[PDB]
């Protein structure tokens, strides 16, 4: 939260404990911190980005068992770390709202929950579609970073989508 | 350790030889010896919530810890190797238990609780309030090792409980329990009432019912 | 941030999920994706100029309407189809009316001073990754946000394609409106009433039309209560599912149920 | 109708592994500078750190060489609290590079860290007077930490990128070079000049430390 | 109206002095610092240069040295293109800053750039062995330039801030240090051991280079 | 007038020649270049500052004889550099326009 | 040019009028060389921009 | 360039000239110094809402 110098910082899993979820944005190297001008914009579209936003969840590993994968999602999760997108997959609302012991990420919009341990399917609540799971790992130094890009567009739905 | 008794002086001697003079000896009407206090109830302040205030008050804030983990180690080693006393429960690589720490009974990791602790506390692991200023904290923020080491080395004013009072495997149990456990809308109906009926009386004031 | 979740909510997704034209409609009005920078100056425009002016046109022609079209009257003693039983312009109404504006605008101006309305300060700036609890819009769009909560999450995937669950409350509210819009010439086909009616006619004495305000009142109270249902859930100890369940099965149940028994209140 | 992808329980998968980023392309083509030096050869730049490490495998001291502004800026920082004892080691730059425990290039006795080959590696077409390959006294006190510098550029970064890698050897002498001269001081012989070994290059007993220049 | 207050025809005025700006009291709440180092002294901090001269005046050199993190780092620019022969040169550090052409503390005759008070400038606790008194030593090729560095700490910020300012001086000598052990070689008189002046500090012919340290 | 990087740069008495005029602005040392945020920021508000920019002219040297001089501002000129408001005086257009061999700051406005 | 030459000439190189007689003429017929010494020099009521004022 | 100097010269001089409200009123309509921050969304409502309606 620190007013607008380093805005973002590198992250890394230990950081996270059991029951633990981050909100993390896409930052990358170019994109240093706030001090020059160059920046705090790169920055700032980074936090402004509608689709960029997402929670990282540590799954706890005693119900690390009671996760259930989609398809070409199994090995998204870094051991027990869950990259979800918060943006609600109905009206993209944030899913801010988490709920462990439970697993449960809730949006405050509209009340729709969506199961974290299994792929995040929506379990309640005007969503229909999982939330979009972001590929995860750790490059050299342990920071964690993206292993890729969603398999699906991450947004709420519309008509040109699932093809 | 040889390192770490050296490093526990170095810190001691610049943080608590006010409270606590040269080896772990109480200055009187500042704070009490620490000999015989052990690692496991530097534990239970430094490194759990309830880090001494230097301001003199009945019960301290769980204020942010002022030592890291590594150097909570050396000052606890320094007063384990001065003093003699509990050590923290630590794991298999030699790290402060957490996860060991969480015991397998949460309903008698439950029933252990009401009757030895839940009183100050709350049944849900909320705070109680205490004797002269002095309450019972929310025992939220207390990873396991916190956990045991506040029933372990009693801190201040909460009852100490030995390993023989409570065992090893029930302290852990205990755990279990207190962390298993752990615009629009007003106004438009301010509207409606207050505004609205204040309209309407009004207009049922000036017009004529017919 | 909570207008802007609005937004989102609202106006992007809703838009978005239109099927033909959904992401068209989207990115006119935006210029863009949803943050788009002509946002807020179309709305200031829209809501300054464009919509106030459609306001007051449609104001002064309502008004001239009521005016030369003499305002019709409850029967009583003296009161026909063709008179207008009353007090003249000058002495009585205008001074009447005039108070009657003086104790409407103290009323509000009390309101406006001794309850907070918006804290905007306490609703910090619009970041698409934060929002809050609460999430509701004005009571006015509070029915139309209570639709988008309540309705069963049903999405249609034709060939290739998406159909989200907003289309279901923007044809829902396309429906609602298109009704009230409509009502009068639904209410004379179905009756057969075209008579030229200048008493009116008591709520009681038109049971079916009483009746189906009632119902259409318990559905938009319905709507509106579940918009709120995250607040009506924390503070009324009810559980959040079984708020939204409520809520489900009453804008079927409820409706019905106020029907009955307006329509028997009526009689 | 319900999304058409979903549900794969099968297939458990995999940890992911280590990320190794890829250099950004032409397209984000920019990219921090290595640093700016002369670089009369194959290239080297402005960036060159070494350990000069002991017999035992335990770093001793930290060396960095590397030209700035057409002149090596270089520092040396010891690893160790107690790697130099309370007194001056004779620093030198031998030819070769290997920092073994213990060589010896031409046919006879392998001294401890003896792998240069000669005295101290001088130009090219330097062979006469202690050139750069030649250092003086580096003093670690009972503190047991150096840190201090000179100016010896009879070569560059050019000349460091030789054939060989070259390296940084510190024996247990101070910098003297014949200090008794021939008018009253006397050798073994009786020949009032001084020792050819001497001379070349810093010569002392046993090697304290050794570590090579080429990045090491 | 005309304004009030227009033309001067008498009092032609004055050229502006060389403005000579305040340190800010507002925008600052105290003074700027530049270098940060422990500095257990009167105060150095990590920035000290020097300016080693010649008899003549001419600037033999340029060295700057300075604490960082606890170990000394240092640099030396030749100053002339030319300062330097193509041979070899010792670098010591003498107690007395004094750069003068030519000096005798003691009695006895005053060699060229000879103002130190002794050999090498130890520490204040340290007089045997080569202590940070030696510094790194200088060689020059055909280009005639100077830069490298070592790890001579012996001393550190704290102990360059001593009673008198130190210098460095460089004679034109290379690193041997009695490299000629007392086993082959033998002395004038027949002993194996080597001298004491010779051990005491760098010692060669006339100082070629000599440069304050006290920020000169 | 390089976009957004170091608009503003010290100056010196010989980068301008009899003759010549130059827009100059209040700049501190503080007031770095434009490549951070906190500056960029103190450089806008130098850009914009309406009572900010001067013009520096510098008279002839043959033509310093005809110089007459107002109360309390005869030492204010350096040598043959002087410092006039570019706002006018009268309504505050600023008064770009410098005539030479007639030393006139005509205003457009 | 809009800090420097606007001032007399115009917004997009248009002339402009001066104090008694003068005027800025448009520069739409003088090309490059002959702008950049017209810059270099001052004819006539221009402000002479040396090299170091506007740097090639 | 040129509405800007054109408001600069009319209204903010002939404003701040007017003797004993003149400051007043500069500040008033600017919400502060010529520059300030609220002149032209003040306009756009004058321009688009106010005098127009
Ligand atoms: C909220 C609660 C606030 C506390 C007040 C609680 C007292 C409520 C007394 C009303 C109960 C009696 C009743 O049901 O009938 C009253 C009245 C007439 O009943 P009726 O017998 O069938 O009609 C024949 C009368 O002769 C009709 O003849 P009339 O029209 O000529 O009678 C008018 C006389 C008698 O009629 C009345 O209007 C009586 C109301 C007086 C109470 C209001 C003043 C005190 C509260 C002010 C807020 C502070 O009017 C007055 O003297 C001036 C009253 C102006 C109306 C202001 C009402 C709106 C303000 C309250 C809402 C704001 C809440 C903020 C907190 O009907 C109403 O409901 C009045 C409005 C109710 C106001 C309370 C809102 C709840
Ligand atoms: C939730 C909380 C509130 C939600 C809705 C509340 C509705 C209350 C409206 C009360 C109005 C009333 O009684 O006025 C007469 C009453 C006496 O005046 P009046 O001079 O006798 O009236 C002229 C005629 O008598 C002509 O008037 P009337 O007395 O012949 O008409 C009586 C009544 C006859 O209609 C009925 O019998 C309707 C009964 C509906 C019952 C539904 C509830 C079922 C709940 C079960 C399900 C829960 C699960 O008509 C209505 O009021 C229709 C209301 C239907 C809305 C139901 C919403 C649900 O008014 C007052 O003194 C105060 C009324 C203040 C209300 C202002 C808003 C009026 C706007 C619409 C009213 C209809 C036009 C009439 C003029
Ligand atoms: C904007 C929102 C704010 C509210 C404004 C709305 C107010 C509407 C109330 C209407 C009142 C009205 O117009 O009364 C005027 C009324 C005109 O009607 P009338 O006199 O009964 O003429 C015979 C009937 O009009 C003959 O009509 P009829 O009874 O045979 O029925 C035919 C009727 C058929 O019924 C309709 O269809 C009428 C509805 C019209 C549809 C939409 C038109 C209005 C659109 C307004 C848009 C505003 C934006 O057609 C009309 O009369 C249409 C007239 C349109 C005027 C609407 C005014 C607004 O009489 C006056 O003109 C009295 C005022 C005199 C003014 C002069 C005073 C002294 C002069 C001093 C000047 C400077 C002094 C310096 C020295
Ligand atoms: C979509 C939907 C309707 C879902 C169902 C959830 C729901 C609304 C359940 C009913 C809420 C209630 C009445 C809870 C109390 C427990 C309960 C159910 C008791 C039995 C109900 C029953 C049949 C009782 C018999 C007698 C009877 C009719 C009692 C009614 C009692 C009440 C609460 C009357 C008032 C109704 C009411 C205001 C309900 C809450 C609705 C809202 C939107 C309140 C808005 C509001 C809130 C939420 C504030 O926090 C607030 C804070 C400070 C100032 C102002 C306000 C404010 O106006
Ligand atoms: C810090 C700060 C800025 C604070 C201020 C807040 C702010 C920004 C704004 C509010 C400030 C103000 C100016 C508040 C007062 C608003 C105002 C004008 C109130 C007037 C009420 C008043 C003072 C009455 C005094 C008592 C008295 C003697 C009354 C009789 C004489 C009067 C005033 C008669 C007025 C008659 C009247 C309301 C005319 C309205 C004109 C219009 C638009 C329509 C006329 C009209 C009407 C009214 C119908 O009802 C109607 C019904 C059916 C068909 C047609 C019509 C129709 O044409
Ligand atoms: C919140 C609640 C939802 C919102 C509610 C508002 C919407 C309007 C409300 C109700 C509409 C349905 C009314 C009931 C319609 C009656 C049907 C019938 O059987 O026709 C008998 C009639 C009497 O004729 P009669 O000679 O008196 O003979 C006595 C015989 N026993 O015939 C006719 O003239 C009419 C025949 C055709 C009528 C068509 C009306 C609907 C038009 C389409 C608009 C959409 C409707 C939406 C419905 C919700
Ligand atoms: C009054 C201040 C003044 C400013 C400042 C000024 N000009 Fe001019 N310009 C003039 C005047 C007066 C002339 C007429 C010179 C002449 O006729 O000899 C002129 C002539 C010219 C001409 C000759 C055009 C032709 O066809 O003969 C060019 C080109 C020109 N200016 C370009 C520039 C450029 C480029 C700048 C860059 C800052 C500049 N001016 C700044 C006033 C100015
Ligand atoms: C006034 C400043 C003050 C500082 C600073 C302070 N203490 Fe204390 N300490 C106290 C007071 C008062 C108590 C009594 C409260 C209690 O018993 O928990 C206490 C309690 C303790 C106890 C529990 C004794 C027992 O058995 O009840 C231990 C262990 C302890 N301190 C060690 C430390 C260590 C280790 C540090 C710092 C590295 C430290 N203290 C810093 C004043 C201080
Ligand atoms: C009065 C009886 C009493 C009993 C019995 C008791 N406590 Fe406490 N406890 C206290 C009081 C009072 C304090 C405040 C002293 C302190 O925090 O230093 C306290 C301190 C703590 C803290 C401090 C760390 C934090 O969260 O701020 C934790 C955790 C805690 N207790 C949990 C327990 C657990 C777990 C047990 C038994 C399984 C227990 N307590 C037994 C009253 C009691
Ligand atoms: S915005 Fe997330 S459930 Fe509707
Ligand atoms: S604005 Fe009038 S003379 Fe400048």
């Amino acid at each position: 939260g620190r007013p607008g110098e380093s805005p973002f910082v590198k992250m890394r899993p230990e950081d996270i404990d059991a029951g633990g979820m981050e909100t993390v944005f896409p930052w990358r190297e170019s994109d240093g911190d706030g001090t020059t001008v160059e920046s705090e914009h790169k920055l700032t579209e980074i936090a402004m980005g509608v689709r960029n936003p997402v929670m990282l969840i540590r799954i706890k590993p005693a119900d690390m068992h009671r996760v259930i994968k989609r398809k070409g999602q199994e090995s998204f999760n870094f051991g027990e770390l869950f990259a979800y997108t918060k943006v609600c997959s109905h009206l993209g609302c944030p899913s801010s709202l988490y709920e462990q012991q439970t697993y449960r990420i809730l949006c405050p919009c509209h009340q729709s929950q969506f199961d974290a341990l299994e792929f995040a399917k929506p379990i309640f609540g005007p969503a229909a579609r999982a939330l979009a799971q972001l590929p995860i790992t750790i490059d050299e130094d342990g920071y964690l970073v993206a292993n890729g890009d969603f398999v699906e567009p991450v947004g709420p739905a519309f008509w040109e989508r699932k093809s | 350790q040889s390192a770490l008794l050296r490093t526990g002086k170095q810190l001691f001697e610049t943080s608590c030889v006010s409270c606590h003079g040269a080896n772990l000896q109480g200055v009187p009407d500042r704070g009490p010896s620490l000999i015989g206090t052990g690692e496991a109830a530097v534990y239970f302040q430094v490194s759990t919530g309830r880090m001494p205030a230097m301001r003199g008050e009945a019960q301290a804030p769980s204020k942010p810890p002022h030592f890291d983990e590594s150097q909570i180690d050396a000052l606890g080693a320094y007063v384990q190797a001065n003093g003699g006393g509990p050590t923290v429960p630590r794991d298999d690589h030699g790290a402060v238990a957490q996860e060991s720490l969480i015991g397998g009974d949460v309903a008698r990791g439950g029933d252990l609780f009401r009757l030895n602790c839940a009183s100050c506390h709350n049944f849900t692991g909320k705070g109680g309030a205490l004797s002269s200023g002095k309450y019972a904290p929310d025992l939220g923020d207390a990873n396991p090792a916190q956990i045991y080491t506040a029933m372990l080395t009693g801190p201040q004013n909460m009852p100490k409980f030995s390993d023989r009072q409570l065992t090893p495997d029930e302290k852990r149990d205990i755990v279990a329990y207190v962390r298993e456990s752990a615009g629009p809308a007003p106004e438009g109906m301010a509207m409606w009432i207050i505004g609205m009926v204040a309209a309407i009386g009004v207009a049922m004031w000036i017009g004529s019912r017919a | 941030l909570l207008s802007g979740t609005g937004i989102r909510a609202a106006l992007s997704g809703i838009t978005m999920g239109i099927p033909v034209i959904g992401t068209w409609m989207h990115w006119a009005l935006f210029g863009g994706d949803f943050p788009g920078e002509i946002l807020i100056p179309r709305l200031y425009a829209l809501h300054i100029l464009l919509i106030p002016g459609i306001i007051l046109a449609l104001i002064g022609a309502h008004l001239a309407l009521v005016w030369f079209q003499k305002h019709t009257q409850f029967p009583g003693p003296g009161r026909t189809e063709t008179n207008v039983v009353g007090v003249r312009v000058m002495p009585v109404f205008a001074v009447k009316s005039g108070a009657f504006f003086a104790m409407i605008t103290g009323v509000l101006g009390l309101m406006g001073g001794l309850l907070t309305i918006n804290p905007i300060w306490n609703l910090g700036p619009y970041k698409p990754s934060q929002v809050s609890a609460g999430s509701q819009p004005d009571f006015y769009m509070m029915w139309t946000d209570g639709l988008i909560r309540l309705w069963p999450a049903w999405e249609f995937y034709p060939f290739g394609h998406t159909i989200p669950q907003g289309v279901w409350v923007a044809v829902g509210m396309g429906l609602v409106f298109a009704l009230l819009i409509a009502y009068p010439f639904i209410e004379k086909k179905v009756t057969g009433d075209d008579a030229h009616h200048n008493l009116l006619q008591r709520p009681r004495d038109v049971p079916v039309r009483t009746a189906i305000g009632s119902m259409a009142i318990a559905l938009y109270l319905l709507l509106t209560f579940a918009c709120m249902n995250d607040i009506i859930a924390l503070k009324f100890h009810i559980s959040l599912n079984a708020t939204t369940w409520i809520g489900r099965i009453g804008m079927v149940v409820l409706p019905a149920i106020v029907y009955f028994v307006a329509y028997r209140w009526a009689i | 109708c319900s999304p058409p992808g979903e549900t794969a329980s099968s297939e458990p998968g995999t940890t992911p592994a280590i990320w190794t980023g890829s250099p950004s392309p032409a397209a984000p083509s920019g990219e921090d500078h290595g640093g700016g030096h002369g670089a009369g050869a194959a290239g080297a730049g402005e960036t060159l750190t070494a350990e000069l490490k002991t017999a035992d495998g335990t770093s001793v001291a930290t060396a960095d060489f590397q030209f700035a502004d057409g002149f090596a800026t270089v520092t040396i920082e010891t690893t160790t609290p107690g790697r130099l004892t309370p007194g001056f080691h004779g620093v030198h730059i031998h030819s070769v590079g290997k920092c073994e425990a213990n060589s010896v290039a031409p046919t006879g006795g392998a001294p401890g860290d003896f792998n240069s080959a000669g005295g101290h590696f001088q130009v090219s077409g330097h062979s006469g007077h202690p050139a750069s390959g030649d250092l003086s006294s580096l003093q670690v006190r009972a503190d047991g930490s150096g840190k201090l510098v000179t100016t010896t550029d009879a070569f560059t970064a050019e000349d460091l990128l030789d054939g060989a890698k070259t390296a940084i050897i510190i024996h247990e002498k101070a910098d003297n070079f014949a200090n008794i001269p021939p008018e009253r001081y006397q050798q073994v012989n009786g020949a009032p000049g001084p020792d050819q070994t001497t001379m070349a290059t810093g010569d002392a007993g046993s090697r304290v430390a050794c570590g090579v220049i080429s990045a090491g």
